């Protein structure tokens, strides 16, 4: 029963890759659960009532039934969305804390799953780090690009890992690159002391499926990009490299970029 | 003016003519006060059934609450452990208030620290505060254990208590083996009782979760007793007494009876007595575990049944005759010890008292409030006495609780004019005692204001307060009473008949008017 | 006692870790009355060291608890979870005349009692709804204040917009106070935020307004919270002196009094710490001068009356001498009865931001000397004023920890201690007479001449009480 | 008229207009009642200092006494022994009254018989009544002992109890070996307390006087404890508790705790517990003997010192802080048992309560009454609390007692406005609280009438009754209280401050009038 957290810059295709990956995973016969914890995106729209909205409606979290929140989708993937305020108000961070707590307390993780995937938003506070506390996610994968602000984000996340790593059992499982950019991200990983678990090529089919509310695996199982996600899935299922990252300086970053 | 040998304090000083006149000039001259006729009109309206519909239609406003926040219960739970300092992670205002609140009720010192999180710690996280705070508290106040709870500010920003404490140990601020159990206690969830449950479970976890492999159920031959949020010292005492009387080996988990009652002998003792660390470590070896206040010990029950593998008995709070009988017989069953002649006789003496006083208690109507277990045991007792608990309010109660208490009310003819209100406050109840007037209210000190309001409407409409619950700030040493067991039931019964008789003597004290019924014997 | 207090300080500090050791060192000192500048002797108003059992409160306690809360005809809303509101509900004895729940609301607790969903979704819509509810249920209120608790400040709840829209709509003055508990380091910043909220939303309401009939003798009591009726016992003297007291700041204060305060001739400031901000503001905007006074004990009351009357004409000065003479027989009776019962007794004090230096003269009128004094949250300007009022080799302590105070008391061994509820039962246990100098141990007044009678009565009943002779068992 | 679902008792039925006009027609029509203005004029007069002088100049009339007659105490004394039937030789009216008086106070059955002496027995002596009665009682009620006291009728005619019982045994009415102790208890000598002293000495004599030669002092290694006339069940209980706690071997001579507090379990127990015949017979073998109420145990002391050769300690009643300390140190001295940590801590907790509450107790003035030992110890505790016992009244007190109490008051500044009145009654005391008004009265149920008189004068003149003493007929289960030891001291203190606070809350409950001082925290 492996719990994994997925962080990365959203303007890339963080949510889309997470879902295509989980779809490939479910396709291999793996029982997966996706937990949406990203206010800046829709984490289950491709696989398919949030915990927070359902709670308010029923009064409180204590009045919530797991069946009201968990819904099965493609490949039998179980989906749960934390929920959160509308834009510019409230506190989405606490919404994540509450949702995860509810899932813990309502025995959602003890059903016999193979994987749990947290699709997390930018760690701007403790609440969005809820997924990487003890007894939660042990494996962290960051989706990145050759863009600067995209690699810098990869580092900030690593610094956040380091912090919770010295305190418990949580490691960086590697980098996933959404399309010499191929080489750049590889060096970024070597610097971090981890790896680039997979280079997801650019392919219009992903958008085609995405705009039609599907992952490539469901949209077109025979597509070449479909096999790319199946390749990522296998590399994740067999991955054994979990590490505590060695963040770099923005200077060291401008050096790496300037070398390409 | 003041005469040196008959000095007046605020009452009756301000009732003197020069002050009364000055106050009148302040009002007419600068206060722009609404005319008394308008003040009188609005008051009468706040008394009507029309105002009551409006009052009960509130969905955003809360006026005069009958509950407090989680951390307060957390501090009390932690005080029940040997040489432990309750530590609240977050801002300090909370702690000053927690301490003050308990000082005023117990009339004793209450020790608790904060790590004083300020505006920059709200923005950066309270990790540094936790490192230095744990180090300073251990070095200065020297406890054997520090029990960490939280204030809302630290809960909003998601300060990971577990990581923060582990990093504190890792960096050398406190020893790796120094006990530091923790519990996230959000103000905005539940109430003070939930804080107790979270903290107790957090300590239970700390001392037993890892060590479960060498534990055998029933091997130490004791029964664990988990008290819950308890502010009556006599309740810790009566349970310990009844079990020792039976020869029942027990372990009371969270016992603040000694710290909250040290002697004024010349020295201040910050710590006194309490459940030892070893009693908590050895707890899974017990025959079973009895939770005295089950309706707010739900997370604890789940850890005890889940991890300790104990079959916690479905037992209600031991208040009143039936539930005390049930408690003793269950304790008898589990331990193998028979209920002794002493307790049997004590039971008959409470029944004796009931047969002596039933005449005055019959059909007496009561408005009452408090925490869910207390208020439920009280309803049951009142019902055994032939009394009608007309208005039952539990601000912090939930839907299942209301069902349970409605079931109890359904089982007796005395609970037929009774309604249970959850999530309602004392301003809601203020209305209830105005529109459907009972004979007395049984609640805490905040109900003295409801009595004041009912008396302003008139002497006939006045509903007297019988001070039972928490907090009692306006009377002294009531925190020494007993509410639990037959002992507690006898105390409660005496207070109720004598409040009834006190009130009757008051209404019959009029010379040649009502004193024809001012009887010597009652 | 000259170097015995310095070695004491060092000996006490020996128990702290190094970081806390160096910070507390500069917060403790020995007095030298020749030190007009306290910053080379003691620093203050810095944050509390974590885990050392400070006695301090928060910004909310300063705003809601002490400044806004006393204002009788407004409804003050503790915005956030149920806690703050409950603990501060009627804990401070800020007296008032009014019909509670109808036209006065001081002892009541109005809260938004935040639940998880108000934290996550935000509570501005809940606030707006709450304001409509206090309007139908408490129609006679003359204004509303919104007192922020910690969560409101993190979550970014735009409460001033809610206050603006609901206030314009209902034709009500609704004041938003950003007094969330983590701001600042104590109650002190809460005073400041509250003073600013008063000027920005209430004080200038009657600015272009010339309806009020002014008199050359109009004054305002600023910073008297009427604990036990302290302000009423102070204005009886002021008004017998011929002055007209148009306003009382917060103690039994009304919103109209506050609005009418810019119309006066003089602001008489009792509590310098909590309201010097609004006074200074009234000087630069309305031109109203202000002066500090002390109504604790006869020597100070007499001095104060004379200084206050000297700002006016000869008729007020003549009435000033009339009042001093009127009460002279009375306070001399109190001195004659209780001073012999109290002479030479030593007192250690530790209160808020004004009493630690303000009650000194009153204790000295009974022949008692203050051997130690300190503040929870005062700034250096309060300590500047403290050097003249204290004796030479005495102990001074800012934001004293539970440990420090206990040990200082163990060395010094005072006959009486004056502090709050959180330390009361610690020293009674230790056999030392204790008087609450915040709540007056439910007695009061202590202000003015009639208050002095009660003060002396109280110090005597506690210090020379028969229980203190019985702490030790005759068999040990 | 009566509404079936809101039935009114005497109060408030007679306040209805049809009864109020009916009553007025009875008064104006056939009562020839003095005009109200004359009734109010004389009331006012009975309030003055002028009336007080006349009142205190009485030498023949006694109005509203604060004492009862000898046999009552004799009946209580006898009930303290195992399976003994109190037997009162004389007229039966006495017994009916003794029983009714005690039933109403303890709310229990009190067993006692008379030998019902009629007019002819008044003329011929009660010798036949003694013969029949002892036979009838022993056979019907089956006691193991019959303890004989006397009514005044039998005392005036000099019925020799010793002869009559000896002749009863000789004629075969009762066996020769059947225990029948006696005591002449004249109603016109002393009071109920003297009757207890007399009855106790009679039982001590019966069992020990002939047996003295084989007795050795201190050989059974116990301390006998003689309680005296005691009507608070908590007092027998606290003394037995504190001695057992110290590990002191003792024997309580006259112990009615069990008979006066039987359980309502399904059966009626006429007898229960008590001091055994053997404890009485073995009594001279004790280390010493401690009399708890020495001022009414003088004859007993003379027999114990003269007869048993015991060196009775000069000990006051153990009420209050100092006299409990003294009692404990004396029992420690005699027994050799140290005073344990539990009692040391209990003393510190009473002192703690005193420091917590001194602010409200200080300078509070009290009028009080009761039996000599009780009122003596009440005065000392009030003094230790900082209160002024301004009017101390003891109808059944003597000159030497007044001396001792004056010595107590002269040793403290709080007794500088106090006066002690012996041989005076409640009509005398009624005047004292009118002319020199105190804050409260501490007395029995008879003071409820003084309270109604002071209230009639007006609210500011009302002196509230705090019910401590015997008899308490208008409240329930107060007989279960404790007056002795630190425990009793804690109960009295709580009752005093809370009475002060209840009264203060009433005085400041006036909306917008006096409620500025109606504080939540006190
Ligand atoms: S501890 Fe006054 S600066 Fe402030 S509530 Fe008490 S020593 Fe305050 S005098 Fe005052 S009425 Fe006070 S006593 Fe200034 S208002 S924050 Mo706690
Ligand atoms: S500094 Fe949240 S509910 Fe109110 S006591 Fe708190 S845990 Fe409880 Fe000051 S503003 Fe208030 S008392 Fe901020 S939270 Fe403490
Ligand atoms: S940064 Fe996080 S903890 Fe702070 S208000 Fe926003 S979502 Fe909440
Ligand atoms: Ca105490
Ligand atoms: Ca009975």
């Amino acid at each position: 029963m492996r719990q994994c957290a997925i962080y990365g810059k959203g303007g890339i295709g963080k949510s889309t890759t997470t879902q295509n990956l989980v779809a490939a995973l479910a396709e291999m016969g793996k029982k997966v659960m996706i937990v949406g914890c990203d206010p800046k995106a829709d984490s289950t729209r491709l696989i398919l009532n949030t915990i927070m909205e359902m709670a308010a409606e029923a009064g409180t979290v204590e009045d919530l039934e797991l069946e009201d929140v968990l819904k099965a989708g493609y490949g039998g993937v179980k989906c749960v969305e934390s929920g959160g305020p509308e834009p510019g108000v409230g506190c989405a961070g606490r919404g994540v804390i509450t949702a995860i707590n509810f899932l813990e307390e309502e025995g959602a993780y003890e059903d016999d799953l193979d994987f749990v995937f947290y699709d997390v938003g930018d760690v701007v506070c403790g609440g969005f780090a809820m997924p990487i506390r003890e007894n939660k996610a042990q494996e962290i994968y960051i989706v990145c690009s050759g863009e600067m602000m995209a690699m810098y984000a990869a580092n900030n996340i690593s610094k956040g890992i380091v912090k919770y790593a010295n305190s418990g059992s949580v490691r960086l499982g590697g980098l996933i690159c959404n399309s010499r950019e191929d080489e750049l991200i590889i060096a970024l990983a070597n610097k971090l002391g981890t790896q680039m678990i997979h280079f997801v090529p650019r392919d219009n089919v992903v958008q085609r499926a995405e705009i039609r509310r599907m992952t490539v695996i469901e949209y077109d199982p025979k597509a070449k990009q479909a096999d790319e996600y199946r390749a990522l899935a296998r590399k994740v299922v067999d991955n054994k490299l979990l590490v505590i990252p060695n963040p770099i300086t923005m200077d060291e970053l401008e050096e790496l970029l300037m070398e390409f | 003016s003041q005469q040196v040998d008959k000095i007046k304090a605020s009452y009756p000083l301000f009732l003197d003519q020069d002050y009364k006149d000055m106050l009148a000039k302040k009002r007419d001259g600068f206060e722009e006060k609404y005319p008394q006729d308008k003040i009188d009109e609005v008051f009468q309206w706040t008394t009507t059934k029309e105002y009551q519909e409006l009052n009960f239609q509130r969905e955003a406003l809360t006026v005069n609450p009958a509950k407090a926040c989680q951390p307060l219960g957390a501090v009390l739970c932690a005080l029940g452990f040997e040489k432990t300092m309750p530590y609240v992670h977050g801002s300090q205002g909370c702690v000053a208030y927690f301490r003050s609140y308990f000082n005023r009720h117990f009339r004793e010192p209450v020790s608790c620290v904060s790590d004083s999180m300020t505006e920059d710690a709200a923005v950066f996280g309270g990790q540094q505060n936790m490192k230095d705070g744990l180090q300073n508290c251990k070095a200065t106040y020297k406890p054997d254990m520090i029990a960490v709870s939280t204030t809302c500010m630290a809960e909003v920003i998601g300060d990971d208590l577990n990581a923060f404490i582990n990093n504190s140990k890792k960096e050398g601020f406190i020893p790796d083996e120094f006990p530091v159990p923790f519990a996230h206690t959000p103000s905005f969830v539940g109430s003070h009782v939930t804080g107790w449950d979270n903290m107790f479970e957090g300590i239970a976890r700390y001392f037993t979760l890892k060590s479960m492999d060498d534990k055998v159920v029933g091997s130490n031959k004791k029964i664990n007793i988990v008290p819950g949020f308890e502010t009556y010292l006599g309740n810790f005492r009566v349970i310990k007494r009844m079990l020792s009387e039976m020869g029942v080996g027990y372990s009371l988990l969270s016992d603040p009876e000694e710290v909250l009652d040290t002697p004024a002998d010349g020295q201040f003792r910050m710590y006194a007595g309490g459940t030892t660390q070893e009693e908590m470590k050895d707890a899974p070896n017990a025959l079973n575990t009895v939770l005295l206040q089950p309706w707010h010990l739900e997370k604890t029950k789940k850890f005890v049944e889940g991890t300790w593998k104990h079959e916690v008995p479905k037992l209600n709070i031991p208040m009143g005759l039936d539930w005390t009988d049930e408690f003793l017989m269950k304790v008898s069953e589990i331990s193998g010890q028979p209920i002794p002649a002493s307790l049997t006789k004590e039971r008959g003496r409470l029944v004796d008292m009931m047969t002596d006083s039933h005449t005055w208690l019959h059909g007496k109507r009561f408005a009452l409030w408090g925490d869910p277990d207390f208020v439920m045991g009280l309803v049951k007792f009142l019902l055994e006495l032939g009394c009608e608990p007309v208005h039952i309010l539990c601000h912090n109660g939930n839907k299942r609780w209301k069902k349970a208490v409605d079931a109890i009310l359904a089982a007796s003819p005395y609970g037929k004019n009774a309604t249970v209100y959850i999530g309602k406050d004392l301003w809601h109840l203020r209305s209830l005692v105005f529109t459907d007037k009972p004979d007395f209210m049984i609640g805490n000190s905040y109900g003295k204001f409801i009595q004041r309001d009912t008396l302003h409407k008139g002497k006939e409409f006045e509903v007297p307060l019988i001070r039972i619950g928490f907090p009692i700030f306006d009377r002294h040493h009531l925190h020494r009473s007993t509410t639990l067991g037959y002992e507690g039931a006898m105390q409660i019964l005496t207070t109720l008949v004598n409040s009834i008789l006190e009130r009757l003597d008051e209404e019959t004290r009029g010379m040649q008017a009502t004193d024809y019924n001012h009887d010597l014997v009652r | 006692s000259r170097e015995e207090v310095e070695s004491l300080i060092q000996e006490v500090l020996e128990v702290y870790p190094e970081k806390a050791r160096k910070d507390r060192n500069k917060h403790l000192a020995v007095n030298d009355p020749a030190v007009t500048q306290s910053k080379k002797c003691i620093i203050s108003n810095k944050k509390s060291q974590p885990g050392l059992m400070t006695i301090r409160g928060c910004a909310y306690a300063g705003s809601k608890g002490v400044v806004w809360g006393p204002i009788k005809d407004m409804i003050h809303i503790s915005h956030g979870p149920v806690g703050c509101g409950q603990y501060s509900r009627a804990g401070r004895r800020n007296y008032y005349i009014g019909t509670t729940g109808v036209n006065a609301f001081v002892t009541m607790n109005f809260t938004s009692d935040f639940q998880e969903k108000d934290i996550v979704f935000g509570g501005d819509k809940k606030l707006a709804k709450l304001i409509d509810e206090v309007e139908t249920l408490f129609p006679l209120n003359k204004g509303i204040s919104v007192q922020s608790e910690c969560p409101i400040g993190l979550i970014g709840d735009d409460i001033e917009s809610v206050s603006k829209v609901k206030g314009a709509e209902l034709s009500k003055t609704i004041v938003p106070v950003r007094c969330e508990g983590f701001r600042g380091v104590s109650q002190s910043l809460g005073h400041h935020i509250a003073n600013d909220a008063v000027r920005d939303w209430v004080l200038g309401k009657r600015d272009e307004d010339t309806t009020f009939a002014s008199t050359p003798y109009d004054v305002a009591i600023i910073g008297d919270y009427n604990i036990g009726g302290d302000a009423w016992s102070s204005r009886i003297l002021l008004e017998e002196m011929g002055l007209r007291c148009v306003a009382q700041w917060s103690g039994d204060g009304s919103i109209s009094e506050i609005e009418l305060t810019p119309k006066v001739k003089l602001n008489l400031v009792h509590c310098y710490r909590s309201m010097n901000y609004i006074s200074r503001h009234m000087e630069e905007k309305y031109g109203i001068p202000w002066m500090e006074y002390n109504f604790f004990g006869p020597t100070k009351t007499i001095e104060s009356l004379r200084a206050i009357a000297a700002k006016f004409d000869e008729s007020i000065q003549k009435k000033c001498e009339e009042v001093i003479a009127k009460y002279k027989p009375e306070w001399e009776a109190v001195v004659a009865k209780y001073r012999p019962r109290l002479e030479g007794k030593r007192v250690m004090l530790y209160i808020g931001g004004l009493r630690p230096r303000h009650v000194i003269g009153a204790y000295e009128d009974l022949g008692m000397e203050v051997v130690g004094t300190g503040y929870e949250f005062a700034h250096n300007d309060d300590y500047d004023r403290t050097m003249k009022e204290m004796g030479d080799s005495t102990l001074l302590y800012d934001d004293v920890t539970g440990y420090e105070f206990e040990e200082f008391v163990k060395r010094i061994k005072p006959d009486l201690i004056g502090s709050g509820i959180k330390e009361k039962f610690i020293f009674q246990k230790m056999g030392i007479p204790f008087r609450e100098m915040h709540s007056w141990d439910y007695s009061g007044p202590y202000h003015g001449f009639d208050g002095f009678a009660i003060f002396a009565r109280d110090m005597d009943m506690t210090l020379n009480n028969p229980c203190w002779k019985k702490l030790q068992a005759p068999w040990e």
